[PDB]
């Protein structure tokens, strides 16, 4: 009995397969043949064949779902930070405080290639900044490290330890990233999209 | 000016695809090929010494158009 | 630190190796890396030797004694319950019947 | 209700007649005066109180 | 088995071959192997340059 | 007496069911309503439901309803929802420019042969998608001329 | 006499790995027999295909 | 009834005043925030309260455009509105030299009446809405975005800016809820705030059509 029972599970399954293969085989034949003329233009604008618009920037954004590195995200900050000191640890530099790292990244994101970038990302580098800064506060104050540099334990620095280099490398990596993970245009997105909802 | 300035991957093979064509039909080199004798791989070469003499004509849908060279633009 | 499994090589989600590679350091470098671990992990694993037997998966007599033990308690509950339903009113659960 | 004339057994239709409403069939000159009350209840199921499901 | 599905949006094509696959490790991600015998079959048209 | 015992005494037509669904949150334990109904207006339109914060399953009475923007917020929703059920993700994006494709003329159109004619204009697309005689003479008869955009 | 075990990552999935010397001793030989015919008929002429 | 009926029409008074707010018209911030205790002072009882004359408005005007323009609201009391009843609000319209006024009747309207009401003049503007529709305001939807008529000026901006074509923008129906509620025409266009997951805003633009 237990095995008719699961032979009758496992031809219950192999059903489902095969009326599901015919089921999402049209299903993606119609999504494909329905999607198949959006285009992104250069000017970031997605119009169909005949010159309509459908939005004027894909995803509100703009950004590549392939290069995706994050969940539905840019950039993972704390992972990138992280990379950034790993790959680059100067020893020969002090360490940054609060205020001394809130105003290098305000001397640093002011320049002029950060401007073409977009308002959200700049603002969640600032949000991101600002926790990081926290972080390195309370750290500070915990263990009562000073911002002058002259603390015996030399050891307390490298709780947090953030460079100026770093600094510049974190964000040099995070707006090089986000420029590469923009919509190429000319992308064929319709169709993209429409293989991803049938698969 | 407008676009992005960095040379998209649709761009980098029709440029690549057309220049292995243009040196398959007995075209000039500009790098000095060592032993390739492969056309594609001179393409290749070429767009990394940024000596391929073609210039994007970027169309925008309105009609309005841009040229851009491939030196001048931004490979990865 | 660690182990490597599918959660860090394998086609999972995001935080594999590779994708790390992949997006740090470009695409060549994380396809040599795949054809090294595709040329090292078998000649590793041939030589230290993987193998799978009846013996690996007999049953043991603790875990006899506690199949039967849990065995005899759902089946006693079950007949509980089938004779608290047949005979009797039995507590029926918000949003269905008694069935 | 379903009932029917002892005569020839169809159904009984209620009519109003020149003294007092009666049951007659459409076939026959069969009828059936009503004395009393005649009352026939069907005790439709309720609603029930549903519950909070959740 | 149109000629719109049948002939246009999919037509049979040539210099194409089908075979079955078989495990090799020792090769690159982007690259596969070929059997000689459809290596020989399947040509590639190259023009003479210098 | 066959019909009488179904005439409605309150309640809207439309809604065949709802129950109390009930949220245990470990800060406050909420209570709405989970109507298996196909009456949007009439749910909100009664007293003592929080209009602001109705949903609704069926794509076209939020179409009808709350605009096309609710609609396609409302479409965005239900994929991504029933996209997580089965434990596989996909990014926003797509569905949002489905949505959008969806809904840019200002009306919901579906993906079917009907409205992929409303949506689209190339005759030899519609020709080669579904009824491929009827779309050919009906273009024959118009005389519309299909570019190869 | 099959071993079940991992050997040099040719049998990754569900692939299987043989031996030379086994399929050189006779293991797994086989034989293809196929039929060709031929028919030499007489038409309603007096002629006959020879 | 006397309970439901008058809350209802407080909070279809309300919506109405939220939509003349949104439109432009002047509307004082107390008729805004009016709570059920001020409508009960002005009439707290269902025969007390006068559906086709206690309710009506005269006083909205568009301040912003201009104070010699005038709109009006009319609340129907029967639950059909026939032929006669739009007639008399014409004429007191014309009377009234009002081109703008809104009628919100109580279940609906027949069918020769919306036929004759569509095409009852070019210069007087009358829109239908029903009861039910305006006892939960669409602006307030989570789901229904942030919308804003933009003026020509904006409009010829937005063109230049993506060199595009008023017939290459995003359509959306006269008939659609928000377009009614705002009372939006053909050519106008309309643009879209939508919340994103993060803390940005998408930017969108839809013409009516
Ligand atoms: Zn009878």
């Amino acid at each position: 009995t237990e095995f008719f029972f699961h032979t009758m599970a496992g031809r219950e399954g192999l059903v489902d397969t095969a009326v599901k293969t015919a089921e999402t085989g049209y299903m993606q034949r119609r999504l494909v043949k329905s999607l198949e003329d959006l285009c992104s233009q250069y000017d970031l604008t997605v119009r169909s064949s005949t010159g309509d618009i459908i939005q004027f920037i894909y995803g509100g954004d703009g950004l590549d779902p392939a290069a995706m590195e994050g969940k539905d995200e840019p950039l993972e900050f704390k992972r990138v930070l992280d990379n950034i000191k790993a790959v680059f640890p100067c020893p020969s530099e002090p360490a940054l405080s609060k205020n001394e790292l809130i105003l290098t990244t305000e001397s640093i994101m002011k320049k002029s290639e950060f401007l073409c970038c977009q308002d959200s990302f700049l603002q969640e580098i600032k949000k991101f900044i600002k926790g990081v800064s926290e972080k390195i506060k309370k750290t500070r104050d915990k263990y009562g490290i000073n911002d002058n540099g002259t603390t015996e334990p030399r050891v307390l620095y490298q709780l947090d330890r953030i460079t100026p280099t770093q600094v510049e490398k974190f964000l040099e990596t995070c707006r090089d990233k986000y420029m590469r993970a923009q919509m190429e245009p000319g992308s064929a997105v319709g169709a993209l999209c429409a293989q991803s909802i049938g698969e | 000016r407008i676009t992005t300035p960095y040379m998209t991957k649709y761009e980098r093979a029709r440029v690549l695809g057309t220049r292995a064509l243009q040196i398959a039909m007995c075209a000039p080199v500009m790098v000095e090929l060592e032993g390739e004798t492969d056309p594609l791989l001179i393409a290749m070469k070429e767009l990394k010494a940024r000596k391929i003499p073609i210039i994007i004509r970027r169309y925008l849908p309105d009609g309005s158009y841009e040229d851009w060279g491939v030196d001048e633009l931004i490979i990865t | 630190s660690g182990s490597m499994d599918k959660g860090t090589l394998g086609s999972g989600s995001k935080n594999n190796i590779f994708y790390i590679l992949l997006r740090d350091w470009g695409q060549n470098e994380a396809a040599d890396a795949m054809s090294r671990l595709a040329r090292l992990a078998p000649v590793y694993l041939s030589n230290r030797g993987f193998s799978i037997g009846i013996g690996d998966v007999t049953p043991g007599q603790g875990l006899l004694k506690a199949k039967y033990e849990l065995l005899n308690a759902g089946y006693k509950k079950c007949d509980e319950y089938i004779e608290a339903l047949n005979t009797g009113k039995l507590q029926q659960q918000p949003g269905c019947t008694a069935e | 209700m379903l009932l029917f004339c002892p005569g020839c057994g169809n159904g009984l239709i209620v009519e109003e007649g020149q003294r007092c409403h009666r049951f007659a069939c459409n076939t026959c000159p069969y009828v059936h005066n009503i004395t009393r009350k005649v009352t026939n209840r069907k005790y439709p199921k309720l609603k029930e109180v549903d519950d909070v499901l959740g | 088995q149109g000629r719109f599905r049948g002939n246009l949006s999919g037509k049979r094509v040539d210099f194409s071959g089908r075979t079955v696959i078989s495990p090799d490790p020792n090769l690159r991600i982007d690259e596969v192997a070929v059997p000689v015998h459809v290596a020989k079959i399947l040509t590639f048209p190259e023009k003479v340059n210098k | 007496k066959e019909d009488l015992p179904k005439v409605v005494v309150q309640g809207i037509p439309e809604v065949s069911r709802a129950v109390i669904h009930i949220d245990e949150q470990s800060g406050k334990e909420k209570y709405k309503l989970l109507v298996e109904g196909d009456n949007l207006r009439a749910v909100m339109a009664t007293h003592g439901v929080k209009g602001t914060r109705t949903t609704s399953n069926n794509t076209y009475e939020v179409e009808k309803t709350l605009g096309i923007e609710a609609a396609r917020t409302t479409i965005i929703n239900e994929i991504q929802y029933t996209m997580v059920n089965h434990g596989m993700s996909i990014d926003r994006r797509h569905v949002m420019l489905l949505s959008d494709l969806m809904t840019y003329k200002g009306e919901v159109l579906g993906i079917t042969r009907f409205g992929l004619a409303k949506m689209k204009e190339s005759v030899l697309m519609l020709a080669s998608f579904e009824k491929t005689a009827d779309h050919l003479f009906d273009a024959a008869y118009f005389g519309q001329k299909d570019s190869v955009c | 006499t099959v071993a079940v075990m991992s050997y040099s990552g040719y049998d990754i999935e569900d692939a299987l790995v043989l031996n030379k010397a086994s399929l050189d001793r006779g293991f797994g030989r086989c034989l293809v027999y196929k039929n060709a015919k031929c028919t030499l008929k007489r038409y309603t002429n007096q002629t006959f295909d020879k | 009834d006397d309970e439901e009926e008058t809350y209802r029409l407080w909070k279809i008074r309300k919506t109405i005043m939220q939509l003349c707010h949104d439109r432009g018209y002047l509307v004082t911030q107390d008729e805004l925030d009016q709570t059920l205790e001020e409508f009960k002072a002005q009439s707290g009882d269902k025969p007390s309260e006068g559906r086709p004359r206690r309710t009506d408005l005269t006083v909205l005007v568009a301040h912003n455009d201009d104070p010699t323009d005038q709109m009006f609201v009319f609340f129907p009391e029967e639950p059909k509105v026939g032929i006669k009843t739009i007639k008399v609000y014409c004429q007191r319209m014309q009377e009234e030299n009002i081109t703008r006024a809104l009628i919100v009747v109580q279940q609906g309207m027949t069918p020769s009446a919306k036929q004759s009401l569509v095409d009852m003049a070019p210069k007087y503007i009358l829109e239908q809405f029903l009861q039910q529709e305006l006892l939960i305001n669409i602006t307030e939807h989570e789901l229904v975005p942030e919308h804003v008529v933009m003026t020509k000026e904006e409009v010829t901006e937005l063109l230049a800016r993506y060199k595009l074509r008023e017939n290459q923008l995003p359509r959306i129906q006269a008939g659609d809820p928000v377009a009614r509620y705002f009372g939006i025409k053909r050519g106008q266009v309309v643009k879209i705030i939508r919340p994103s997951e993060t803390a940005g805003r998408y930017i969108t633009y839809r013409l009516v059509q």
